RNA sequence: CCUAAAGAGUAACGGAGGAGUACGAAGGUGCGCUCAGACCGGUCGGAAAUCGGUCGCAGAGUAUAAAGGCAAAAGCGCGC
RNA sequence: GCUUGACGAUCAUAGAGCGUUGGAACCACCUGAUCCCUUCCCGAACUCAGAAGUGAAACGACGCAUCGCCGAUGGUAGUGUGGGGUCUCCCCAUGUGAGAGUAGGUCAUCGUCAAGC
């Protein structure tokens, strides 16, 4: 799917996601967005998922931007291991969503065309969506 | 038509802001530039938002009405809720006769169904961007910077040397040495 | 330019060391037609005696040699003794001490002021 | 030798040829460096003892042995050991070096219809080669080993190639 | 895991403060590299250590070109 | 300059065939004659 | 070195790497000097050898990991 | 007060870039390499003896905001204490308050000494 092409570390603390997302909010490169108000975390494939069906809708003319890119590894402990023995290894790539944060982009295509073109994406992904359209400010 | 009531406003910090957008419905704001100091207001977030739907917005010459004593201005900056996205925060410029200013001015892009590339060649338009920032005197600042595509074929890109502007616009970007494209004809998705 | 440049640049380890130990100095400097002697207190601040080729009694016309440095470096030391300062450090500011700067230190040595 | 012609005729031409309105800004050439890249020697070094008395002979001012400045694999070397000589003459000794090569020697190479002008920097320096260390009259034809290629650099106060080339429009250069 | 592994720590920083009355001796710094740079009446160990020289007061102040930090003793 | 180290330079005699004669300094200590000089090149004169 | 929560300290079969040496000069001092790289010009080398020039200023270097330092260079060379 | 040199205070609001200008003095270039001294070669640099030429190069002075560097007011983020919620995150009261950006500034300001007015 979408994961670097190489990194300098294997592997991640978990942290948290915190705050709303005041960079990455705007539409920069399209005409209309699709736009996150909530939070959560998107997992590489989701988003590829997600990015098939927007994509197979819309079958003539228009260009797309993909804003998000996963590039924090995730470990997973395998089935019937004790707790310790060391950190666990990296089974996907996912990405960290504050609410307002703009993930795909178009244009090219009517504002109908898109605005149900979105809605098929946004039923593949984990968390609240909104339609919004470019604005000078 | 342009026109914006205004209260002066005293009670600063992050703590009264907060009670204006929730108790009474109001957005902190403030009036700087000429030869005067700054200068707090207060303004209806149902007035600000009602004028923001007219497209030159941005672009044109604003009547401010503080207390009974007007003045003019403009709108230079906005602050926004990044997942609402309703205003929140708005700065304006004050005009004077005699100085010149920036703006973002809109493009508008016309003819675009008789362009040359696309119903010979069946290429697409893209807009690269989609407004320009200028600088000029008070007088003539444009409401949208005319760009047409009517002579355009597949694969020529249009650069901001090539548009023309309004007698007294400068582009500022092309002032700096450094011209930026704005649309072009590119071949079919699929 | 690089010659006047990097001689600057040969002088700063020397002139560093003295404000540390905050000791009156003895700095010269050389010309193509003449040299330069001061006296300079503790941190570069004040000026207290002085001495040239400058002086209405030795603009006779052949200062860019060696005796006319022997003849200001033993003039400086009469002045620093008015001044009331001896036990000084010689600053060369970059020169070789070989020589105007060489014959101008032992007027300065020989005239009472010691190192 | 030259020293006395270039101030006769070439430096006073100089100065109105080009208009100038002083006198010190008319080029005139400072060094001369010879060098010769030895790219043998890799592992024999019985070259160098050969290249530093030869080179002598041209000038007669003792050359300096220059050395790697890196590793490079490529060419089986590393820094430390040398692998090129190099002189630099000024003054009386690169005039007089200058019109013993300029027609003692130079005329009588092998085939030359001149010196090209395209062999200028940016900035006024020129720059030629030399095919055959033998072809300088100071040494013999039998005592001396194979093809070495020496080589000649000029540095001069020009601005700027062209007053450069005008200047090497004296002292009979082979132009084409 | 093979990854087990650290050091002991060094206990380094800053020892006495801007304004804190000192004798000669009184170590002021415990330093990797120049950090702070030793100013008037202050030495420098042959680990980095700043230490006094005289009776004072620290004064910890920004100066020259380069931008450096340095720490002096001053009168009280 | 350096004593002892390079070697001796002189005025020598230089004369090519054509009787041409340029009294240059060089490094021989002997005279030298010269089949083709300046004055006799074809390349110096057009030929 | 991170975890370690802007003084110090701080655990896990937590995340990453090194050591169990070297040097009689690789120590002391006086004097002197700045790198990597790019472009142009130049015999066999040709993107990369040595040479000339301009730009560059530390993107080099530091016996040995990483961090903190380095123009009075702590980097480089020579005499004692 | 005016000009030039030496040494400092202060380290870009003081820097870079462009243009103009300075030889009366000073400074710089300059001539030569006998003599002290020097180059792992070269009087290039260091040094010695002055002085015929020039302000070209360098340096200084004066202009310009183009680049750099400074930079508010207001708002936003974070946060100590007390209290709430729908509690992986936030809100309220109170105290505090950036970074970025915007309007806009900047072609520095001083001290001691010595030579000429
Ligand atoms: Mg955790
Ligand atoms: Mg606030
Ligand atoms: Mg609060
Ligand atoms: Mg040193
Ligand atoms: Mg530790
Ligand atoms: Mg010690
Ligand atoms: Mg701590
Ligand atoms: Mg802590
Ligand atoms: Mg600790
Ligand atoms: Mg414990
Ligand atoms: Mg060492
Ligand atoms: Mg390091
Ligand atoms: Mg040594
Ligand atoms: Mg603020
Ligand atoms: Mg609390
Ligand atoms: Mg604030
Ligand atoms: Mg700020
Ligand atoms: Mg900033
Ligand atoms: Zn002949």
């Amino acid at each position: 799917m979408l994961q670097p092409k190489r990194t300098k570390f294997r592997k991640q603390m978990t942290g948290h996601n915190r705050g709303l997302a005041h960079r990455g909010s705007k539409v920069s490169f399209g005409e209309y967005a699709l736009k996150a108000t909530s939070r959560g975390r998107l997992t590489a494939r989701q988003i590829e998922s997600a990015r098939r069906a927007l994509t197979r809708h819309v079958k003539r003319g228009g260009k797309i931007w993909i804003r998000v890119f996963p590039d924090k590894p995730v470990t997973k402990k395998p089935l019937e291991v004790r707790m310790g023995k060391g950190k666990g290894g990296v089974e996907y790539w996912v990405a960290q969503i504050q609410p307002g944060k703009v993930l795909y982009e178009i244009e090219g295509v009517s504002e109908e065309l898109a605005r149900e073109a979105f809605a098929l994406a946004a039923a593949k992904l984990p968390l609240a969506t909104s339609f919004v359209k470019r604005t000078v400010m | 038509d342009f026109i914006l009531n205004a209260q002066v406003r005293s009670d600063l910090g992050k703590g009264a802001s907060r009670r204006l957008r929730r108790n009474a419905g109001l957005v902190p704001a403030v009036v700087y530039g000429g030869d005067k100091e700054p200068q707090s207001v207060t303004l209806e977030l149902r007035e600000i938002a009602k004028l923001l739907e007219n497209e030159a917005a941005f672009s044109h010459v604003i009547a401010l009405n503080v207390g009974g004593a007007k003045e003019t201005v403009l709108i230079k900056a906005l602050q926004r809720h990044p997942a609402k996205g309703f205003v929140m925060h708005a700065d304006f410029l004050r005009v004077v006769a005699d100085h010149k200013l920036t703006a973002h001015v809109p493009l508008h892009f016309i003819n675009e169904e008789v362009a040359v590339g696309v119903k010979q060649a069946g290429g697409e338009i893209s807009h690269t961007i989609s407004e320009v920032e200028v600088s000029c005197l008070p007088k003539d600042l444009p409401e949208f910077i005319e760009v047409d595509m009517a002579k355009v074929e597949l694969g020529q890109i249009v650069h901001l040397s090539d548009l023309k502007a309004p007698k007294g616009v400068e582009l500022v970007q092309l002032a700096h040495g450094n011209d930026l494209a704005v649309a072009n004809i590119h071949a079919s998705r699929v | 330019s690089v010659k006047k440049e990097t001689r600057l640049r040969r002088a700063r380890k020397a002139r560093l060391k003295m404000r540390e130990l905050e000791t009156v100095r003895l700095c010269v400097y050389r010309s193509s037609q003449h040299i330069y002697a001061q006296v300079i207190a503790a941190d570069g601040g004040k000026v207290l005696a002085s001495a040239s080729t400058l002086d209405k009694d030795l603009r006779e016309g052949a200062t860019g040699n060696i005796d006319a440095a022997k003849k200001v470096g033993q003039l400086v030391a009469e002045r620093a003794k008015a001044a009331g300062v001896t036990q000084v450090a010689f600053d060369r500011s970059g020169f070789k001490y070989h020589g105007r700067v060489k014959a101008l230190a032992d007027a300065a040595r020989e005239g009472g002021l010691e190192f | 030798r030259l020293k006395e012609i270039y101030r006769k005729e070439i430096a006073p031409k100089l100065k109105e040829e080009l208009q100038l309105a002083n006198v010190m800004e008319v080029p005139r050439v400072t060094k001369i460096t010879l060098n010769m890249g030895l790219g043998e020697a890799v592992g024999d070094k019985k070259i160098i003892e050969n290249a530093v008395a030869d080179l002598e002979k041209i000038t007669g001012q003792k050359p300096v042995v220059t050395y790697a400045r890196k590793s490079i694999a490529g060419f089986k070397i590393r820094e430390g050991w040398p692998i090129g000589v190099k002189v630099t003459l000024r003054s009386d000794r690169m005039y007089e070096f200058l019109d013993r090569l300029l027609s003692i020697s130079l005329p009588r190479v092998r085939d030359f219809r001149g010196l090209n002008a395209k062999s200028f920097d940016g900035r006024g320096n020129y720059s030629m080669g030399v095919k055959e260390q033998i072809i300088f009259p100071e040494i013999d034809y039998d005592k001396i080993d194979a093809l070495r290629g020496l080589d000649i650099t000029l540095t001069t106060t020009a601005r700027t190639d062209d007053e450069g080339r005008a200047l090497l429009r004296a002292f009979k250069f082979p132009f084409r | 895991t093979r990854n087990g592994r650290d050091s002991e720590s060094k206990r380094l920083g800053v020892k006495l403060f801007g304004g804190q009355a000192v004798k000669a001796g009184n170590i002021l710094v415990r330093q990797r590299g120049t950090k702070f740079h030793a100013g008037y009446g202050v030495g420098l160990g042959k680990d980095h250590t700043l230490f006094a020289k005289v009776d004072g007061v620290v004064k910890f102040e920004t100066k020259g070109a380069f931008g450096r930090k340095y720490v002096s003793i001053v009168a009280a | 300059m350096k004593a002892d180290i390079h070697p001796t330079y002189e005025a020598i005699e230089a004369t090519c065939s054509c009787g041409n004669v340029i009294k240059t300094r060089s490094t021989l200590c002997k005279p030298i004659h010269l089949d083709v000089c300046s004055e006799c090149h074809p390349f110096y004169t057009g030929k």
